[PDB]
């Protein structure tokens, strides 16, 4: 699982 | 990015009353919305988080609602441990908190005593001036100090402070201090400190005569 | 029982670097990502860092991304902060803080917090309070009440303690938070209220101490018989 910060948004993507 | 606004400032109320403070985004959060609370010298507590979801250990008298900019933390009956610093705290986009809605404890209006105090001799031969004015146990916090070295109103040149509230009286102190370089503290005689409080019918001046 | 213990605070001047670290216990800390929050009386909390499960899995508020490194040694479940080129604003409360870190659920939400440690930066030199008597002036109202106290003028850093006669007299005491003025030192006044005529007999003493400087004053506060 990696922690995303796409333009201030958050969200997690589990390989 | 985001900007929480939280209202009122300070909510002043009494045991086993209901608080409703308010917390407003500026833009839409959905419910990506959390609450803290914090009492003096101690660290942010959770309380609320995804807007309504309250946290493991906090008592059901707490409780959360709202989506989209609009928010409120209800307290439903408050106990003596209630009163503190409430922030929201939002992770739509970044993370950024509110200011904090203070929660005081109300009691009766009480009126300031008043006392000025002149700079002691042996600050004055170090060539510095400060006219110290207290206001004591007063309630509600709110007064407005104001300087008039003579009886023209000062600016810039003073700072004061406020105690917490008294955990037996419940009323507020506040320290209130005139700096001045002692030539142009010599150039003028009469110092004023008049102070306006809700509790007092009009407003209160304490004064000296330099040299007395 | 969870535990965030924040360490490496201190005085530090412009420009200089400081390390701040936080010792967890109580739950496993590799599973759980971390954050330092700090906090000023002015512009209240604001999030600092964020690191994530993978120790090189960061981001960074704009004001300090670049100057500031967050990390963990997940060995010794330690979170550090790293501050460089520190300015004057960075002068704050720093907070260690746990994240939810329920990946089905919640996470970027504080569920556990640290005691803190405090940041102070300034230009300024430690220097012992200057300390002045508040008289009880003679034009007060006789069988009745009178205020006096003692001044405690340009000292730095924070903090100082004040007492009175040796903390035998603690009703009626009200110690004010200082104020920082222009000059960058501190200033604070502690008063006392006691009844009128016993100030013509009654001894009132203020100690106060400022262990950075070393500073221990016992101050006599007497009536200015005008
Ligand atoms: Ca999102
Ligand atoms: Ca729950
Ligand atoms: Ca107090
Ligand atoms: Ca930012
Ligand atoms: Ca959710």
């Amino acid at each position: 699982c990696q922690l995303i910060n796409t333009n201030g948004s958050w969200h997690i993507n589990c390989k | 990015e985001l900007t929480l606004t939280q209202s009122p400032a300070t909510l002043s109320l009494s045991p086993g009353e209901r608080a409703t403070l308010s917390c407003r985004a500026s833009q839409s959060v959905s419910s990506y919305l959390a609450w803290y609370q914090q009492k003096p010298g101690q660290a942010p507590r959770l309380l609320i988080y995804d807007a309504s979801n309250r946290a493991t250990g906090i008592p059901a008298r707490f409780s959360g609602s709202g989506s989209g900019t609009d928010f409120t933390l209800t307290i439903s009956s408050l106990e003596p441990e209630d009163f503190a610093v409430y922030y929201c705290q939002q992770r739509s986009n970044w993370i950024t908190f509110g200011q904090g809605t203070r929660l005081e404890i109300k009691r009766t209006v009480a009126a300031p005593s008043v006392f000025i105090f002149p700079p002691s001799d042996e600050q004055l031969k170090s060539g510095t001036a400060s006219v110290v004015c207290l206001l004591n146990n007063f309630y509600p916090r709110e007064a407005k100090v104001q300087w008039k070295v003579d009886n023209a109103l000062q600016s810039g040149n003073s700072q004061e402070s406020v105690t917490e509230q008294d955990s037996k009286d419940s009323t507020y102190s506040l320290s209130n201090t005139l700096t001045l370089s002692k030539a142009d503290y010599e150039k003028h005689k009469v110092y004023a400190c008049e102070v306006t409080h809700q509790g007092l019918s009009s407003p209160v001046t304490k004064s000296f005569n330099r040299g007395e | 029982e969870v535990q965030l213990l924040e360490s490496g605070g201190g005085v530090v001047q412009p420009g200089r670097s400081l390390r701040l670290s936080c010792t967890a216990s109580g739950f496993t800390f590799n599973n759980y990502g971390m954050h330092w929050v700090r906090q000023t009386p002015g512009k209240g909390l604001e999030w600092l860092a964020v690191i994530w499960f993978d120790e090189n899995n960061k981001y960074y508020a704009d004001s300090v991304r670049g100057r500031f490194t967050i990390s963990r040694d997940n060995s010794k479940n330690t979170l550090f902060l790293q501050m460089n080129s520190l300015k004057t604003e960075d002068t704050a409360m720093y907070y260690c803080a746990r994240d939810i870190s329920l990946v089905r659920d919640a996470f970027i939400y504080f569920d556990f917090w640290g005691l803190g440690t405090l940041v102070t930066v300034s230009s300024a030199s430690t220097k012992g309070p200057s300390v002045f008597p508040l008289a009880p002036s003679s034009k007060s109202t006789s069988g009745g009440t009178a205020a006096l106290g003692c001044l405690v003028k340009d000292y730095f850093p924070e903090p100082v303690t004040v007492s009175w006669n040796s903390g035998a007299l603690t009703s009626g005491v009200h110690t004010f938070p200082a104020v920082l003025q222009s000059s960058g030192l501190y200033s604070l006044s502690s008063v006392v209220t006691v009844p009128s005529s016993s100030l013509g007999t009654q001894t009132y003493i203020c100690n106060v101490n400022h262990k950075p400087s070393n500073t221990k004053v016992d101050k006599k506060v007497e009536p200015k018989s005008c």
